């Protein structure tokens, strides 16, 4: 837990044209 | 005009555009009509990247506030009081519209399920800025959605869909990180992957992708939390 | 408030990555008319160059579907008036820059490293207006852009060593603009070429300061004079 | 190449300290 911290939950991934 | 703002807002998202993009999915969500699963996803990456912007931004002035313990600190306070109003107000024009709009008019089952996951994750947001005064009922109204949203999925959705997975994965952050509870995130994200592993002959072509991706996550946030 | 408050919060904004307020800290900062430090020029140019960068990748991306979406009337109307949209979003970041440079840091750059800094930038921000200008203002916004880089390129000549960063830095975007805007590679080449070749002559004038700096556009004039010949 | 991803090889604002 720093300041450069991602909270590891759902991404916003899997994205195409 | 619904499919011109749909447009609109897959070129904002091509264009790494997403304040635009998001406008437009919000106007699109006011016009009172059930979204389609293309429209529901161009609206939550909308206003995901929108308020991701704010939470990393937040947490990078979060640490340097704590790291100044005198006059520098007064600034990052105050900077990250600017950051903390923009989020509060990004996430409550979302959970307005999940409220008077989306939640209402979810017919089928996996949309009720996809919205109150959003309608949980916004909450959870708004609990990572509160403090004690009003942090309590946020943190009780994400737990309350998801819970919702967990129990419909048990019920309704295979193991192996993407929206179960997820939902699994988010609920499980929120007990990991709201309420410091290792043990409560441990089971969830191991139940869903579990589960999901031992029917993996009914995964579809149109989501193993996600599903398979999904899982991965659940197994490394365990494999993290119990080490 | 102050120049120290202003550009402490440009800093803070930098890590936020939030880079209009450090964009507009900035703006502040160099409307108050002292001659900036080099601190304070690059936290400048690093909040702009991120503010207008993120119209130039959006203006790619939304041309290239322009392109695409010949024979579908509708979409390629839509994204002609979003490439409008995001031009004149760029345009006024570009005007805003430019403005900046001619009326506090080129007027008040008395040093030679500040004349051919704020001179290239000149050259870079007229470049990118030139990416987006068509018609009978591209030639002009074209010569701007060339004159500017001339100017500073003949001060870094006489100036400054082969092997600075901010002469290395200029050879490079003047040959970037040669091969962009002005659709001459060789030129480009030669210039890229020069400038590698005239840093390898002297590499003892490098200072502890700055190696990696110069050492690495090196590498930079090199990669693109490889490219377009190849 | 160039095509809707391309960025122009110019100078980075990079190696920060
Ligand atoms: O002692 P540390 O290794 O530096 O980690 C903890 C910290 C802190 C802790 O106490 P806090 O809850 O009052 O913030 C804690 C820790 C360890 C012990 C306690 C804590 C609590 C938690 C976690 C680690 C820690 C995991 C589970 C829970 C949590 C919430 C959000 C992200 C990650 C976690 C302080 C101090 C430090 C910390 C860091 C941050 C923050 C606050 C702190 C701000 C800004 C950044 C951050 C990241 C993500 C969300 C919120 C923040
Ligand atoms: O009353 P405090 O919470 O202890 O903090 C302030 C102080 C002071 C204040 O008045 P000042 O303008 O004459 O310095 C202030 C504060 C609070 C109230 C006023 C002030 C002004 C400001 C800030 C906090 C405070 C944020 C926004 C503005 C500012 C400028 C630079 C860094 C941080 C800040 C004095 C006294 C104290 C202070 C500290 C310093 C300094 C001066 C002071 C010198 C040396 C160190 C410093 C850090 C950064 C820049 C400059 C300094
Ligand atoms: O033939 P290609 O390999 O597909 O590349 C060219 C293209 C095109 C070309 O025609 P054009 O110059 O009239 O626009 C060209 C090419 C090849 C042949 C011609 C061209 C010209 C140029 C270059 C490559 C090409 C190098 C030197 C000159 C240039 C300007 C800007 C960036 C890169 C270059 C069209 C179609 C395609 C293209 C791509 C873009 C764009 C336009 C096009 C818009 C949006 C994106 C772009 C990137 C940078 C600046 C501007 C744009
Ligand atoms: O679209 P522009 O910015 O106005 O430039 C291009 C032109 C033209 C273009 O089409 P073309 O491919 O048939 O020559 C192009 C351009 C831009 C887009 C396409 C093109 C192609 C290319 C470049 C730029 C452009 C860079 C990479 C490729 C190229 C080859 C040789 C030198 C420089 C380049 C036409 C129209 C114009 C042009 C100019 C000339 C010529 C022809 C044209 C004749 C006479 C003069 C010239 C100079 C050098 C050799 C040949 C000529």
């Amino acid at each position: 837990r720093s300041g450069l911290y991602r909270s590891p939950s759902m991404p916003e991934n899997l994205n195409r044209p | 005009d619904k499919n011109e703002l749909v447009q609109k807002a897959k070129l904002a998202e091509q264009a790494e555009r997403y304040d635009d993009m998001a406008a437009c999915m919000k106007s699109v969500t006011e016009q009172g009509a059930e979204l389609s699963n293309e429209e529901r996803n161009l609206l939550s990456v909308a206003y995901k990247n929108v308020v991701g912007a704010r939470r990393s931004s937040w947490r990078v002035v979060s640490s340097i506030e704590q790291k100044t313990e005198e006059k520098k600190q007064q600034m990052a306070r105050e900077y990250r009081e600017k950051i903390e109003t923009e989020l509060r107000d990004i996430c409550n024009d979302v959970l307005s519209l999940l409220e008077k709009f989306l939640i209402p008019n979810a017919s089928q089952a996996e949309s009720k399920v996809f919205y109150l996951k959003m309608k949980g994750d916004y909450y959870r947001y708004l609990a990572e800025v509160a403090a004690g005064d009003d942090k309590k009922g946020i943190v009780d109204q994400s737990q309350q959605a998801y819970q919702e949203a967990f129990e419909i999925s048990k019920k309704e959705m295979q193991p192996t869909h993407p929206i179960r997975l997820g939902l699994a994965l988010n609920f499980s952050v929120f007990y990991y990180e709201i309420l410091n509870s290792p043990e409560k995130a441990c089971s969830l994200a191991k139940t869903a992957f579990d589960e999901a592993i031992a029917e993996l002959d009914t995964l579809s072509e149109e989501s193993y992708k996600d599903s398979t991706l999904i899982m991965q996550l659940l197994r490394d946030n365990l494999t993290l939390w119990t080490s």
